[PDB]
C-alpha cells in the first residue's frame, strides 16, 4: 500500500487503472504506483514510466527530449509527457471489418496501425483459434459515452493526413494534424492559404464555418477533432471526385493512437453526412443507384416537385436524388437545359446558343464536373485587337486609354454612391454620361472620333454583362455582387459545351417535358401543382427555379400569393438579355488578320451601333474548323427584335466585310440566330439589378415559403448571380435546405 | 467577413 489504485483524476471511471507504457524495467503494471496519469477514462500510464521519459537520469528521455524539440520545431501547443504519450506510446486500437464481428481491438504496443491494416483487419491477425469470439474490451463501449470525450485531457491529433500536403503553411497541430509527422487537378484549391484573399467556396483549414458551428455546437469550445475530420473528407474527395465517398472509405485514413481513434471514426460518419447534404462532396455528376444513396434513410421519406430543369432544377434534382429523397422534375419546354442550350450539328465544334464560358474554374463546381466527366475546357488568350470598320486594326494604347477612361468613370460612380439610398438611385448610364461630360469640361481634353468609338465598345461591354443598356441598371447596386469572394482562376470556353453537364445531371431522373406549371397551391397537407393542360402532380414540397421574367410575368398562380415583399423583390430586378449568331464557313477567312487569337472587337462606327455584333468568337480553339460567334447586346438587341434570321445574317456578314475590307469573305454555309427574348418560358438571358434594387432582392427571392415553397435560379444567387455556376449553386442550396 | 466565407456553408 504503498503507491495508489486510484486515478490522478477526479472524476475518473477507471476502478483498475493499468499501465499501457510498461516503458520503464520498473514499471508499476497494473499494481502500485505513486500517481496514476490519466490520459482517458480507459488509458493511464504510471508514475516511473512517465518518469522514464520526464527525468534526465532515466533511459527514455533521450526519446522525450527529442520529440519534444520537433513539437516545437513544427508545432504550436505544449509538448507535456501526456502528449508525447498520446502521440508517440499509446497503443493503436482497430475494427474488425467481418461483417459479422465488427469488435473493436487493441494492437501490441510496437504494431504501427497503417491504412492497409485498417482495411483488411480482422481479430487475430499478426504479422508473423476463433478470435472473433473472444469479449471486446470493455473499454470500447465507454467510449460512447456523452462525458467519455470530455474525460480527455488532449484532443486526438492525426498523423499522415491526406490533407497535410495541401496544408503545408499551418502548424499541423492548428488543423487537428500531429506536429511529429514527416497530382489533383489545379483547379481543386478547397483550403484557404495562411493570410490569402477571399475566393469563392473556400474554407479556413483551422475555422469551423457557421453552418458547421450550428450542427456541431459541442466543438465551438475545441474543434480540432471536427477540423482534422472534415479536412481529410474534403481532401479525399477532391482526390477522387468520381465515386460516392464512404465511411468505409474514410476509416482507414484515420491514423491516430488509443481509444479516441474509436471516437474519431464515429464522428466522421455525421460530419460526412453533413458535407454531403450542403454539398461539399459527393456532387457535381456524380449518380448513385437505390441501393447506394448517399443519406440515412431518414432523410428519404419526403416527396419534391421541382419546376424547370435548367442548371438549377437539375441540380437540386440530382442532389435529392442522390440523396434518395423522391424527386418529379416538371419541364414547360419540350428539351430540359434552360439557357443551356447547345447546337452540336456545325460539323466538328459544339456550339451554344446560350452559355458556354466559364469565368473563374478554381473551386468552380463546373471545373469540378469536367474533371468527374474528364473533359477539357479552353483558356481564353489575351489578345482581343479592336478592329475598325473597314480594316485599320486599332493602336493598343487606344484601347487601354479608353479603357482606362471608362473604368475611371465607374470609380467615380462607386464614389457617389456611398451616400445615396434606393429612394435616391440613378441610371448607371445616367451618371456615367454625366461624370463624363463633367469630366471633359473640366480638363479640356478632348478625344478623338475613334476614341470615342473606343470608349463606346468598352461601354458596351459593360452592357452586354449587365444583359441590359445601362440606363435601366443601377448606380448602386450594378456590380452588388462583388462584394462578396468571388471565383478565381481561369476564365474558359466550355468546348464540348455545357449541354454535356446537364445531360449527365438529368440522366435517370424523373422528368416531365411540355409539362408547363400553371398553378400552385401549398394551402393544403400537400403541394397540388397543376399543369396547363389541366394535369395534377403532388408532393410535400416544391422547388421553383422558372427564369426572372415568368415571375415577373405572373405566369404560375400561387396560392396563397406570393408575399408583396417577394414580389417587390422580383420586381426590382431586370430581365437582362443578350442574343447569339453563330456562321460557319467554308475556310478560316480570319487567320491572315487575326492570327489564332480566340476572339477580336467590332468599334462601333457610332453610339447608335452600340452592342451590335461587338465581339466575335472563334470557336474552335484547335484552329482546324470555321465557325464564328457574336453577340448582340445593348440597344442592338431591341434594333433586332423586327428582323428575321436572314436579315440579321445579311447585316452580320455586311460587318465581317466591312472588319475584313481588305480581302474577300467566303458566303456562310450555316448558321444560327437566337430568340431569347421571345422564348415564352425564358424570356431573358441573365437578370441585374434594375434603378432602385439591392442585391438583397436575390436573398428574398430565396427565401422559402413556410420550409414547403422553395426557390433557386440565377436570379436568386446574391453571391453568383446570371451564371450557370451560380445557377447550379442555388439548386445545390435548396436542396440541402430541402434535405433537412 | 463573408468576403471569405464558403457559400455553401453560410446559409444559416
Ligand atoms: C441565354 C444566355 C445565358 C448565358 C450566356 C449567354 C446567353 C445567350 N452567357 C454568355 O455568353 C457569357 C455568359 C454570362 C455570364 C454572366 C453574365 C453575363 C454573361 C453566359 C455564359 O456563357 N456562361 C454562363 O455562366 N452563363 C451565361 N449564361 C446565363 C446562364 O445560361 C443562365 O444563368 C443559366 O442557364 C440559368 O439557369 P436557371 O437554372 O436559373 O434557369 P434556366 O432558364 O436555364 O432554366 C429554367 C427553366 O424553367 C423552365 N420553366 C419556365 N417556366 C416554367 C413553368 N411554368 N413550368 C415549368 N417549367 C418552366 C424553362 O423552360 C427553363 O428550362
Ligand atoms: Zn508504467
Ligand atoms: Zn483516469
Ligand atoms: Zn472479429
Amino acid at each position: 500500500p504503498l503507491g495508489s489504485r486510484k486515478c490522478e483524476k477526479a472524476g475518473c471511471t477507471a476502478t483498475c487503472p493499468v499501465c499501457f507504457a510498461s516503458a520503464s524495467e520498473r514499471c508499476a503494471k497494473n499494481g502500485y504506483t505513486s500517481r496514476w496519469y490519466h490520459l482517458s477514462c480507459g488509458e493511464h500510464f504510471c508514475n516511473e514510466c512517465f518518469d522514464h521519459y520526464y527525468r534526465s537520469h532515466k533511459d527514455g528521455y533521450d526519446k522525450y527530449t527529442t520529440w519534444k524539440k520537433i513539437w516545437t520545431s513544427n508545432g504550436k501547443t505544449e509538448p507535456s509527457p501526456k502528449a508525447f504519450m498520446a502521440d508517440q506510446q499509446l497503443p493503436y486500437w482497430v475494427q474488425c471489418t467481418k461483417p459479422e464481428c465488427r469488435k473493436w481491438r487493441q494492437l501490441t504496443k510496437e504494431i504501427q496501425l497503417t491504412p492497409q491494416i485498417a482495411k483488411t483487419y480482422r481479430c487475430g491477425m499478426k504479422p508473423n483459434s476463433d478470435h472473433c469470439s473472444l469479449p471486446e474490451d470493455l473499454r470500447v463501449l465507454e467510449v460512447s459515452n456523452h462525458w467519455w470525450y470530455s474525460m480527455l485531457i488532449l484532443p486526438p491529433l492525426l498523423k499522415d493526413s491526406v490533407a497535410a500536403p495541401l496544408l503545408s503553411a499551418y502548424y499541423p497541430d492548428c488543423v487537428g494534424m500531429s506536429p511529429s509527422c514527416t497530382g489533383m487537378n489545379r483547379y481543386f484549391q478547397p483550403f484557404y492559404q495562411p493570410n490569402e484573399c477571399g475566393k469563392a467556396l473556400c474554407v479556413r483549414p483551422d475555422v469551423m464555418e457557421l453552418d458547421e458551428l450550428y450542427e456541431f455546437p459541442e466543438y465551438s469550445r475545441d474543434p480540432t477533432m471536427y477540423l482534422a475530420l472534415r479536412n481529410l473528407i474534403l481532401a479525399l474527395w477532391y482526390t477522387n471526385c468520381k465515386e460516392a465517398l464512404t465511411p468505409q472509405k474514410c476509416i482507414p485514413h484515420i491514423i491516430v493512437r488509443g481509444l479516441v481513434r474509436i471516437r474519431c471514426v464515429q464522428e466522421v460518419e455525421r460530419i460526412l453526412y453533413f458535407m454531403t447534404r450542403k454539398g461539399l462532396i459527393n456532387t457535381g455528376v456524380l449518380s448513385v443507384g437505390a441501393d447506394q444513396y448517399l443519406l440515412p434513410k431518414d432523410y428519404h421519406n419526403k416527396s419534391v416537385i421541382i419546376i424547370g430543369a435548367g442548371p438549377a432544377g437539375l441540380a437540386a434534382a440530382r442532389q435529392l436524388h442522390n440523396f434518395g429523397i423522391k424527386v418529379t422534375v416538371l419541364e414547360a419546354k419540350d428539351r430540359i437545359g434552360g439557357r443551356v442550350w447547345d447546337d452540336k450539328s456545325f460539323k466538328g465544334v459544339t456550339v451554344g446558343r446560350g452559355a458556354q464560358i466559364v469565368n473563374g474554374c478554381i473551386n468552380n463546381p463546373v471545373a469540378l464536373m469536367c474533371e468527374q466527366l474528364g473533359i477539357s475546357m479552353h483558356k481564353f488568350g489575351e489578345r482581343c485587337d479592336l478592329i475598325q470598320e473597314g480594316g485599320r486594326i486599332t493602336d493598343p494604347t487606344i484601347d487601354k486609354r479608353m479603357d482606362f477612361h471608362f473604368n475611371a468613370l465607374l470609380d467615380v460612380v462607386s464614389e457617389w454612391r456611398k451616400d445615396k439610398t434606393q429612394l435616391q438611385d440613378v441610371p448607371l448610364g445616367e451618371k456615367i454620361e454625366e461624370i463624363y461630360k463633367a469630366f471633359i469640361k473640366e480638363s479640356g481634353i478632348q478625344f478623338s472620333e475613334l476614341e470615342g468609338q473606343v470608349l463606346q465598345f468598352h461601354l458596351s461591354n459593360l452592357e452586354y454583362a449587365c444583359g441590359s443598356n445601362l440606363h435601366q441598371v443601377s448606380a448602386r447596386s450594378w456590380d452588388h455582387n462583388e462584394f462578396f469572394a468571388q471565383f478565381a482562376g481561369d476564365h474558359t470556353l466550355l468546348t464540348p459545351g455545357y449541354s454535356v453537364i446537364i445531360e449527365k445531371l438529368a440522366e435517370g431522373l424523373d422528368i416531365q417535358l411540355k409539362s408547363p406549371v400553371q398553378c400552385i397551391d401549398y394551402s393544403g397537407d400537400e403541394v397540388q401543382v397543376t399543369t396547363t393542360d389541366g394535369t395534377g402532380y403532388s408532393a410535400q414540397k416544391v422547388l421553383v427555379t422558372v427564369p426572372l421574367a415568368l415571375l415577373q410575368k405572373g405566369a404560375i398562380q400561387f396560392n396563397p400569393p406570393l408575399s408583396e415583399k417577394k414580389m417587390k423583390a422580383i420586381n426590382s430586378l431586370g430581365a437582362g438579355i443578350i442574343e447569339k449568331i453563330a456562321l460557319q464557313f467554308p475556310y478560316r477567312f480570319w487567320d491572315s488578320k487575326v492570327q489564332g487569337a480566340d476572339f477580336f472587337g467590332h468599334v462601333p462606327p457610332s453610339a447608335s451601333k452600340r452592342g451590335l455584333f461587338a465581339v466575335f468568337y472563334d470557336m474552335d480553339p484547335q484552329k482546324k474548323h470555321s465557325v464564328l460567334m457574336s453577340v448582340i447586346a445593348g440597344e442592338a438587341v431591341a434594333s433586332v427584335r423586327t428582323l428575321d434570321d436572314k436579315q440579321v445574317l445579311q447585316q452580320c456578314m455586311a460587318t465581317l466585310r466591312e472588319l475584313f475590307k481588305e480581302q474577300e469573305v467566303p458566303d456562310p454555309t450555316k448558321y444560327f440566330v437566337t430568340r431569347w427574348s421571345t422564348d415564352p418560358w425564358i424570356q431573358m438571358a441573365y437578370s441585374f439589378v434594375k434603378t432602385g434594387g439591392s442585391g438583397e432582392a436575390y436573398d428574398i427571392i430565396a427565401e422559402d415559403i413556410q420550409g414547403t415553397v422553395f426557390f433557386a435560379g440565377e436570379a436568386t444567387n446574391r453571391h453568383f448571380p446570371q451564371t450557370v455556376t451560380g445557377a447550379y449553386l442555388s439548386g445545390v442550396r435548396e436542396a440541402s435546405k430541402i434535405a433537412a | 467577413d463573408p468576403h471569405f466565407h464558403h457559400f455553401l456553408l453560410s446559409q444559416t
